[PDB]
């Protein structure tokens, strides 16, 4: 599951 | 035995963290981090690479280590903490 603030 | 805490700056310039080496490792292995991502090791303990509390790109962290195993974060703690 992705790190906050990065997509 | 110490584990590092890390921060990073997103593209909107917001600072996220502190996140542990293990967490950072997982995200790295997940393929979530760009080499241009600005990251920082928090100066919680001494360390031999010389990166405490500075902001450098992930790509630059790796040029400094000159070798990584599964990820630069785990490598750092193993080799420099």
């Amino acid at each position: 599951a992705p790190p906050p603030g990065l997509s | 035995s110490v584990e590092s805490s890390w921060r990073y700056i997103d593209t909107q310039g917001q600072i996220h963290g502190p996140f542990t080496t293990q967490m950072m490792s997982q995200w790295y292995i997940g393929g979530y981090f760009a080499s241009t991502l600005q990251i920082s090791r928090l100066g919680s303990t001494p360390e031999t690479l010389g990166i405490n509390d500075i902001f450098i790109t992930l790509g630059e962290l790796m040029t400094k280590l000159e070798k990584y195993d599964t990820d630069p974060f785990t490598t750092f703690d193993k080799l420099h903490v």
